[PDB]
């Protein structure tokens, strides 16, 4: 009081000093009830994926897609997400979620690179400068290797340009390199394009084939529809809590509704639109949102020259958690004897620490509110 | 239509403390009237402006 | 191609062990990292990748619980925490860098080699 | 074509807010009370989409049994169509091409063009009851709202007010601008169609956020 009034000496009456507010604690966070699970699970556990001349650019929309599985699949070799960090692929989706696969041979991984080109860069597949999306590259040896080669992947050796960056080149004509025209029947200058990994269990693990697939992400004007999982906690009540639901956030008290939603309403207004009631993706049961505590302190004085004593009062504030309103174990030990004690009293204008309720009845000192005044007898009343 | 004299005046109080709420949810020419889509969806140096 | 290694296992009881390397003949924000373990029955396997930037990175499936990796932008050189060693993990191992990054059996320039040897 | 009046249909709820006891006034794509919409009623013409559609149908018999849409309804550019099977119904987002009649002891299939390109579908489930639907297509998603009520009177529009709740969107992302209806032939039916435009409106909410009532704001200086 002494340092708001700028003064040494401050005159009987009530002075208002500081404000204070309840913290949050748990910052909770609730999303849907996921569970709709791409069809991935094949084109990660089938034992023939795409063809490097047939690598269909399947578009696989509308579900969810984890890729920790991915993280913790304990296959890969030379797993990259481009654009964004693969540790924030799950998080964050983009737009057009195409997928892409193969069982590339791995002896020119790296050459599958963005601003790279090479031999499986120029005839068999090219990635874009600044590819944002996942080339994943791991070992697949055991499945895709038979007796004497695995012959199952052929692919295009020769192209007559170099690759366009996302092309899926198939085609039946063979190389063109000379002039004289082949007839037909094989000849000198044929060169027969589709040749043949040779897919061995001799060959070693960049020799036989790193599985390779694509989930490449573009912008372009239409909705996303693929992306990683969400998580989320469970949801704790009666707290002054952070929270964030399926998409708004805030900070407040949620506690047990009675009103009654539609079968289509996510949350409520009210007038002034402030939200005030929500519906928790995962049970369907609405929950109000009240204010964490706020409010004004004001002291109690008789008067420096009369005495030395004060009292405190916590405006419009539920007389029980005062000493968490305001940090009480952060304050100095002569705060904390204004935060709880014997002389505690709820009226209708707030907490009303320091003095001592009283049954008899005299004229008005100082105004606390609703009929309660405060004076000195020698000890504070109210 | 006896006491209106008492009505009016609690009418006008609320509703200029009304106006005063929705206020709250005016662009002013930003990008957003929600203050933590500023915080999030941009950088430091410029979500100041 | 100065890719070199250090460590030593001198465990006088249970303990951990830090490997720095550094690829002090090349640049070191071009080219993603791995490091690879040799066991004695085994070949040089992997353990733990880290990309260019030294942020993505997924570690094998043996050291995805215990073994830290970490590398810098500038400075040349390059950490990985060999925290609570395992005798299995008593290994030739090697820091090496590629354009590409997670167990390749060719890379651009292999390590020196240390012969971590957890003890009992 | 024999015009009819639309005594005050086609409001439909405009977002996914609860509100309890309240007027709210917003401004969106409406059905302007008391105008004059077309009535068809057999009939199949091209009919151009504009900004969204109402459609209302009453029929005994299962006539109507979907919709299709697009810009060019040929193999050039992809459309889009709805069918009803009597079990499910089938949404679907294909190149087909075009069909100069299309249309459906059960004979069918008669609207069926051809399937190349897919890139959608969204099979699900399913005197007369007056049913109304309302479509729109913006940023990239085709939203459907509709409404079943019983009914009883002839050839006419009832009276009164319903409102129309959502039943789907979907991230379809293409553009359109006409349209064509689909019946089932087996040798009695009602087919109105109007048309939205920007305009405002109030609406009330009662103790249970349901629509029970609403004001066009530019029908009558009244209303104004
Ligand atoms: C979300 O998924 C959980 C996982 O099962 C569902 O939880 C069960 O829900 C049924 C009712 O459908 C209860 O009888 C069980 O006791 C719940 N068990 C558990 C472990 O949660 C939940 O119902 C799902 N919610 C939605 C909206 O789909
Ligand atoms: C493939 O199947 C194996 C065993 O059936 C399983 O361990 C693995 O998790 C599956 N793949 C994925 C991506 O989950
Ligand atoms: C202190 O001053 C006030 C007014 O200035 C006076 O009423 C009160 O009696 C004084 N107290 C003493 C102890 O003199
Ligand atoms: C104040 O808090 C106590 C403690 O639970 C509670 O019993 C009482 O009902 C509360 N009263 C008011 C007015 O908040
Ligand atoms: C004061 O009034 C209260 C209320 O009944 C009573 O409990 C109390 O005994 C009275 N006397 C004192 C000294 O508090
Ligand atoms: C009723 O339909 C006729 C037919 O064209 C039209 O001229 C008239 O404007 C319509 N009535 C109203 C109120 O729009
Ligand atoms: C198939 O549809 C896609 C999607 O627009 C388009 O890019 C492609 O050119 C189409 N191809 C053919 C042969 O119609
Ligand atoms: C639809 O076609 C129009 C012109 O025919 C074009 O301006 C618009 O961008 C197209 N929209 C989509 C989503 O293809
Ligand atoms: C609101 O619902 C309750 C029960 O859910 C019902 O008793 C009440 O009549 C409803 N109010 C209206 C206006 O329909």
């Amino acid at each position: 009081t002494k340092c708001t009034l700028k003064s040494f000496t401050v005159e009987k009456g009530i002075y208002q000093t500081s404000n204070f507010r309840v913290q949050p604690t748990e910052s909770i966070v609730r999303f849907p009830n996921i569970t709709n699970l791409c069809p991935f699970g094949e084109v990660f556990n089938a034992t023939r994926f795409a063809s490097v001349y047939a690598w269909n650019r399947k578009r696989i929309s509308n579900c969810v897609a984890d890729y920790s599985v991915l993280y913790n699949s304990a296959s890969f070799s030379t797993f990259k997400c481009y654009g964004v960090s693969p540790t924030k692929l799950n998080d964050l989706c983009f737009t057009n979620v195409y997928a892409d696969s193969f069982v590339i041979r791995g002896d020119e991984v790296r050459q599958i690179a963005p601003g790279q080109t090479g031999k499986i860069a120029d005839y068999n597949y090219k990635l874009p400068d600044d590819f944002t999306g996942c080339v994943i590259a791991w070992n697949s040896n055991n499945l895709d290797s038979k007796v004497g080669g695995n012959y199952n992947y052929l692919y295009r050796l020769f192209r007559k340009s170099n690759l366009k960056p996302f092309e899926r080149d198939i085609s039946t004509e063979i190389y063109q390199a000379g002039s004289t025209p082949c007839n037909g029947v094989e000849g000198f200058n044929c060169y027969f394009p589709l040749q043949s990994y040779g897919f061995q269990p001799t060959n070693g693990v960049g020799y036989q084939p790193y599985r390779v697939v694509v989930l490449s992400f573009e912008l372009l004007h239409a909705p996303a529809t693929v992306c990683g999982p969400k998580k989320s906690t469970n949801l704790v009540k009666n707290k002054c809590v952070n929270f964030n639901f399926n998409g708004l956030t805030g900070t407040g008290v949620l506690t047990e509704s009675n009103k009654k939603f539609l079968p289509f309403q996510q949350f409520g207004r009210d007038i002034a639109d402030t939200t005030d009631a929500v519906r928790d993706p995962q049970t369907l049961e609405i929950l109000d949102i009240t204010p964490c505590s706020f409010g004004g302190v004001s002291v109690i004085t008789p008067g420096t020259n009369t005495s030395n004593q004060v009292a405190v009062l916590y405006q419009d504030v539920n007389c029980t958690e005062v000493p968490v309103a305001i940090h009480a174990d952060q304050l100095t030990p002569t705060w904390r004897v204004y935060s709880t004690g014997s002389n505690v009293f709820q009226t209708r204008a707030g907490c009303l620490i320091g003095a001592e309720h009283v049954n008899n009845s005299y004229e008005c000192d100082i105004p606390i509110g609703a009929g309660i005044c405060a004076s000195y007898q020698t000890s504070i009343i109210a | 239509s006896a006491l209106g004299k008492l009505q009016d005046v609690v009418n006008q109080n609320a509703q200029a403390l009304n106006t005063l709420v929705k206020q709250l949810s005016s662009n002013f020419g930003a990008i957003s009237s929600v203050l933590n889509d500023i915080l999030s969806r941009l950088d430091p140096p410029e979500a100041e402006v | 191609v100065q890719l070199v290694e250090s460590g030593g296992g001198l465990v006088q009881a249970g303990g951990s062990l830090r490997l720095s390397c550094a690829a002090s003949g090349l640049t070191f924000s071009k080219y993603a990292m791995g490091w690879f373990r040799q066991a004695p029955g085994k070949e040089r396997k992997f353990v733990a990748t880290i990309s260019w930037s030294g942020d993505s990175a997924f570690y094998a499936d043996s050291v995805k619980g215990r073994f830290t990796i970490s590398r810098d932008n500038a400075r040349n050189t390059v950490y990985l925490q060999m925290n609570s060693l395992k005798p299995e993990d008593t290994a030739v191992y090697y820091c090496a860098a590629d354009r590409g990054m997670g167990y390749g059996d060719f890379m651009d320039y292999w390590g020196q080699g240390t012969s971590v040897t957890a003890s009992s | 074509p024999a015009y009819t009046n639309s005594f005050t249909r086609g409001v439909y709820y405009p977002d996914k807010v609860f509100r309890s006891s309240v007027l709210h006034s917003t401004q969106d794509l409406f059905l302007p009370f008391f105008s004059n919409v077309t009535w068809f009623h057999f009939d199949n013409p091209v009919l151009p989409f504009n900004d969204g559609v109402y459609f209302a149908s009453t029929e005994k018999s299962n006539i109507i049994r979907g919709w299709i849409f697009g810009t060019t309804l040929d193999s050039k550019t992809q459309s889009l169509l709805i069918v009803n099977n009597a079990t499910n119904v089938v949404i679907k987002v294909c190149e087909f091409q075009f069909c100069n009649d299309p249309f459906l002891m059960e004979s069918e299939f008669r609207v069926y063009s051809s399937a190349n390109n897919c890139t959608f579908e969204y099979v699900s489930q399913p005197f007369k009851n007056l049913r109304e639907f309302v479509f729109k297509n913006i940023d990239g998603y085709f939203k459907i709202y509709s409404k079943h009520t019983p009914i009883n009177l002839v050839r006419d529009l009832p009276q009164g007010f319903s409102a129309l709740e959502p039943l789907v969107d979907l991230p379809i992302g293409i553009n359109i601008t006409r349209f064509q209806t689909l019946l089932a032939l087996h040798r009695a039916a009602a087919y109105y169609v109007g048309y939205l435009q920007p305009r405002t409106f109030l609406l009330k909410y009662n103790e249970n956020g349901t629509i029970t009532d609403a004001v066009d704001c530019a029908l009558d200086p009244l209303s104004e």
